[PDB]
């Protein structure tokens, strides 16, 4: 049981810097991959930059922009900072911790349900 | 007196005045859930008018005052049932009745 | 009549349960007759509960069958009244009729709390019960009388709510189970019918709360061997190959960089190279193998003659065309088989890793769902692996094989290491009055279903508690062992198969008993055809059946020859005629019974024996109860609830109301009752006070907090309840709290029990303290003095009926025409009973 409690990007205009620290209290074990989801308002959850451990990063189509994710499993530590800003960024962010490594889970499913959810944080664009 | 309790909502309407015929399907009851008394069984509506007190006074103003189409429980205190001098060998010399009637066919 | 039907839909909470509170259904009455046989057609709707609920056409408790809301197990509403424990109370709603054609009732259940809502014509129903019992499983259930027509609404795929569910309240058609459809059925039934005929069946068989948790074995702090590094290495490595060549056989690709819609693995080299994080993962898996097999009673061995030699490890087939390939496979399958002993131990390691991670799960805040539901935390996966359905089970166990294939390769040298016994047995009889005692007779038992089947012949004189072949009134034979049972087993013939029938030919002229499968005669050791012989007649014998849990079978005693199969196998020319061939209708026959019901004290109990002496000096007529066998062999303790047999009646209203006193005698409406507790008896095991008419609980482990409770809350429009009738059947206490109050003491403990029949009240005291316990109760009830113990010594209590000062005795309120006699006396009508388990029906 792991509780990532995340805060940060408070409403700003385009081209507003918003940084969002998210912390994962818990067990220091299986702290191996750290990934972030973006639920737009009545829209897709589209999953943001997600850095596994290692310093190993992997993109996906919502990075676009200026994501600058500094997480660290050091200390469980969550530092996604968003320079640039546009309309369409409006979503509900969500800081997600799990034990899977390198993205890959030979295992399968069991280890794959070991996700611990994280109470997000709104980010608005005007 | 008489204490009345609806059951379901009736024709609430052609209420049973003085000079008037009504039908009845009721089943009667004791106050400790012992039953003597049945017109379903019989399978006949027992038919009696207003203003003869030929039925006891608690019954006669509860047919007067429910309608048909309607079930009422009809709770009556000894003073207005048969009291002390009680039905010999049916009801005890000192109960509250309770009556499950059911207005029809008033005329 | 009343029937009622379930939903099929059973929903329960326990500590840590995985299933939801809150749900919501909903209920459209399309037709119904206004009078049924000029009597108001009844129709209930409410909850029930798995346990307890048993309804029964005919014969119920109270005045007719119990069905909703008749019992402290379930609860309904009619239109104008809620049902619960057999008492109907009135309660108020914007709509006040009884339910209608085309009439829709909405129905709440949240397990969280003990409450339960409903909703007439969008009118709520301002009562609601409260602090009832929760265990077990909740569904819902209508029950109805002929000439009727009602449509379920449990939402989402099954019905449609009319109304909007109450916040925060699921549908209830979301706790359907996978491995079954859903459907209406009864609750429980002794019989079925089928195109052979009259099919009885067992008692059905439910789940628990407490079986949906996980207890799994923990082996993190196990510690092992040298092997870490000696083999375990290997072990990973084989492991790796398997799981690249997987990869390869799938779309999966070695690309210098990760990414996983490109299908690239991150390391991309033949040999893993994996770094701490992904080679401590891959390491620690097979750690936590050899930790599990440790654990159990397997002991690992690295010793195989160098077999890593001559494991072929150039199984390669060039199809890798990427960076990271070439992953060889030993051939281990074939240079060693699975034996049954390591299919079960991976079957068992299976089992224990889903356990911890089902553990994990609901410890996360999980919770069993239909579907799965990532926001909501619901999987359906996380019940327990012997849970699961057989998708889950095969996808996870195929690596497990693997690996133990891996150690066969590597030669691992590891070998792997009361209520409900009368709610499982069913019986059935013929009626004793059908016994004969002569003439060569046959009947025939079709064996539906295979297992927990006794068939033969038993004397009118059956024990319902008793199984068949204990006791030597039948001669029984259990064909699911191929056993004949009179007074043991004893083989004889082969078992049976599905759909097999079963001749009985008895001869009580020949004294002779056979028992045939299929028309072959059943065989011997030393090859004796009859399969029972040489039977004193005496009383005779009936066609005996004992069915167990849910088993169906069909009795067939032979009404019609056409109709009776194998009679011209055999019993046609052999001299028989079928059972019962003349009668023009059917045989009435009599079934086991599972009500608990109280019956006085045999005499010749063998271990309860009862005296009962009265006008002794300075004490009133008392019966006295003490053990017989204490103290000596063959003695047994158990429980024992016992009760009497005349109840004390309250008035109709509650309008309040040394040398003793004349005026408080003549005014006084309390009577007093003493128990007296011997010496010797340990008092934490003793129970005194009184029990409602409704009670029937046959609990070896009662306990005081192990009483029924059930509040009725009813209210107003704006939802201030008025109303906290609170309902029991039991109301004694316990007397290791009067002990406690104060080893073995020479002066007995004397425990006084005061009930005033006017004002409502019922009080203890103990040795002349008093007792904080007391009791508020309803006018018209009747109360039984009843007493619990657990017997512990030769002599236990002592039941004195006698008066205090100013207090009468309850001989008073026993007798109408004693009402106003002093004199304590003990009718001669009274009597000390205890609860069986089982009757007959």
């Amino acid at each position: 049981q792991v509780q990532l409690q995340e805060s940060g990007g408070g409403l700003m205009q385009a081209g507003g810097s918003l940084r969002l620290s998210c912390t994962a209290s818990g067990s220091i074990f299986s702290i191996n991959s750290m990934g972030w989801y973006r639920q737009a308002p009545g829209k897709q959850r589209e999953l943001v930059a997600t850095i596994t451990s290692g310093n190993s990063i992997n993109y996906a189509d919502s990075v676009k922009g200026r994501f600058t994710i500094s997480r660290d499993n050091a200390k469980n530590t969550v530092y996604l900072q968003m320079n640039s800003l546009k309309p369409e960024d409006t979503a509900v962010y969500y800081c997600n911790a799990d034990r899977v490594p390198n993205g890959y889970n030979p295992w399968g499913t069991p280890n794959d349900e070991y996700d611990y959810w994280g109470q997000g944080t709104q980010v608005t664009v005007s | 007196g008489v204490e009345i309790e609806t059951i379901s909502p009736g024709d609430g309407r052609t209420f049973p005045k003085k000079g008037q015929t009504c039908v009845v399907h009721y089943t009667g009851m004791l106050q400790n859930g012992k039953k003597f008394d049945s017109s379903r069984d019989r399978n006949k509506p027992f038919k009696f008018r207003i203003g003869k007190q030929e039925v006891i006074k608690g019954f006669e103003e509860g047919a007067a005052q429910m309608s048909l189409g309607q079930r009422a429980k009809l709770t009556c205190t000894p003073d207005v049932a048969y009291g002390a001098t009680g039905h010999p060998g049916v009801i005890p010399p000192n109960a509250t009745l309770i009556f499950d009637v059911e207005l029809l066919n008033l005329e | 009549y009343v029937t009622s039907i379930r939903p099929n839909i059973f929903v329960g909470r326990a500590e840590g349960s995985t299933q939801y509170g809150k749900w919501y259904f909903e209920v459209m009455v399309d037709e119904v007759v206004p009078f049924l046989t000029a009597q108001a057609t009844h129709l209930r709707v409410g909850w029930a509960l798995t346990e307890g609920y048993s309804p029964y056409p005919g014969g119920g408790e109270g005045w007719g069958g119990n069905g909703v809301g008749d019992d402290l197990y379930s609860y309904g509403f009619d239109g104008l009244h809620l049902w619960t424990g057999h008492v109907a109370r009135p309660v108020t709603s914007p709509g006040q009729h009884l339910l209608a054609p085309e009439d829709v009732v909405s129905c709440c259940l949240d397990l969280s709390v003990p409450s339960i809502s409903f909703r007439i014509n969008g009118c709520p129903v301002q009562g609601v019960f409260e602090a009832f019992n929760l265990d077990g499983l909740f569904f819902p259930v209508v029950s109805f009388s002929a000439g009727v027509k009602v449509r379920f609404l449990l939402g989402g795929r099954h019905g449609e709510f009319k109304f909007l569910p109450p916040p925060g309240y699921a549908p209830c058609h979301e706790a359907v189970l996978p491995r079954e459809r859903l459907r209406l059925e009864p609750i429980k039934e002794y019989r079925r019918e089928g195109p052979r005929g009259p099919h009885l069946v067992g008692p059905s068989r439910c789940l628990s709360h407490t079986d949906f948790v996980p207890c799994p074995v923990d082996t993190v702090q196990i510690v092992l061997p040298p092997h870490l590094e000696r083999i375990r290495e290997k072990l990973a490595e084989n492991i790796h190959e398997l799981w690249a060549l997987t990869r390869i056989e799938q779309g999966w690709t070695y690309g210098p960089v990760r990414d996983d819609n490109k299908r690239l693995h991150p390391c991309l080299v033949n040999f893993h190279s994996l770094p701490e994080p992904e080679r401590n993962y891959n390491l620690q898996m097979s750690g936590e193998t050899l930790k599990t097999l440790l654990a159990l009673g397997c002991h690992v061995g690295m010793a195989d003659e160098k077999a890593e030699d001559n494991l072929k490890k150039t199984k390669l087939p060039k199809t890798y065309m990427m960076s990271n390939g070439y992953k060889p496979a030993p051939l281990d399958l074939s240079h060693v088989r699975l034996t049954p002993a390591q299919t079960t131990l991976v079957d068992r390691l299976a089992e224990n890793g889903h356990n911890v991670w089902a553990r994990d799960r609901v410890a996360q805040g999980w919770s069993y769902s239909a579907v799965q539901d990532i926001p909501a935390r619901r999987n359906p996966r996380l019940v327990p692996y012997r849970l699961l359905d057989e998708a889950t089970k095969r996808s996870n166990r195929d690596s497990l094989c693997q690996a133990v294939r891996t150690l066969l390769g590597y030669g691992y040298n590891i070998e792997p290491p009361n209520q409900s016994r009368w709610d499982r047995v069913r019986i059935f009889r013929a009626e004793k009055s059908y016994t004969v005692q002569s003439g060569r007779w046959y009947f025939e038992f079709e064996a539906v279903t295979t297992g927990e089947m006794r068939v033969g012949w038993a004397r009118p004189e059956l024990r319902p508690d008793v199984e068949l072949g204990a006791d030597e009134l039948a001669y029984v034979f259990n064909g699911h062992r191929g056993q004949r049972w009179h007074l043991g087993s004893e083989p004889f013939g082969r078992p049976w198969q599905s759909g097999d029938v079963v001749g009985c030919m008895i001869d009580l002229t020949e004294n002779t008993i056979i028992f045939t499968l299929n028309g072959e005669v059943l065989m011997s050791d030393s090859g004796s055809e009859t399969a029972f012989r040489e039977i004193e007649i005496g009383d005779g014998f009936l066609p005996v059946c004992s069915l167990g849990p849910g088993q169906v079978g069909h009795l067939n005693l032979g009404q019609d020859v056409s109709s009776l199969r194998f009679f011209a196998i055999c019993g046609l020319q052999e001299g028989f005629e079928p059972f019962a061939i003349n009668m023009q209708r059917p045989v009435t026959t009599w079934f086991s019974k599972s009500l608990p019901q109280f019956e006085p004290v045999p005499p010749e109990h063998p271990h309860y024996e009862v005296a009962r002496m009265d006008g002794t000096v300075d004490t009133p007529p008392c019966l006295r109860l003490a053990h017989r066998t204490w103290g000596s062999q063959n003695s047994l303790v158990e429980m024992l609830f016992l009760r009497l047999s005349l109840p004390v009646q309250f008035h109709q209203h509650f309008r309040c109301t040394n040398r003793d006193d004349p005026e408080i005698i003549l005014n006084t409406t309390t009577y007093y009752y003493s128990v007296r507790v011997f010496a010797g008896q340990e008092p934490s095991c003793v129970w005194v006070g009184w029990v409602t008419p409704d009670y029937h609980q046959h609990d070896m482990n009662f306990d005081l907090s192990k009483v029924r409770a059930v509040t009725v809350t009813m209210g107003d429009e704006q939802g201030n309840v008025h109303s906290s009738l609170k309902c029991s059947n039991c109301y004694m206490v316990w007397g290791g709290d009067f002990v406690s109050p104060g080893r073995i003491s020479h002066t007995d403990l004397v425990i006084g029990c005061l009930v005033d029949l006017a004002t409502g009240l019922m009080t203890f005291t103990a040795n002349g303290k008093e007792s904080n316990t007391f009791f508020q109760v309803e006018p018209n009830t009747k109360l039984f003095p009843a007493v619990f113990v657990l017997p512990t010594h030769q002599n236990v209590i002592q039941f004195e009926l006698g008066k205090q000062k100013n207090i009468m005795p309850l001989s008073a309120a026993m007798f109408l025409s004693e009402r106003k006699n002093p004199a304590p006396q003990c009718p001669p009508r009274l009597e000390v009973q205890m609860l069986m388990p089982v009757s007959w029906s």
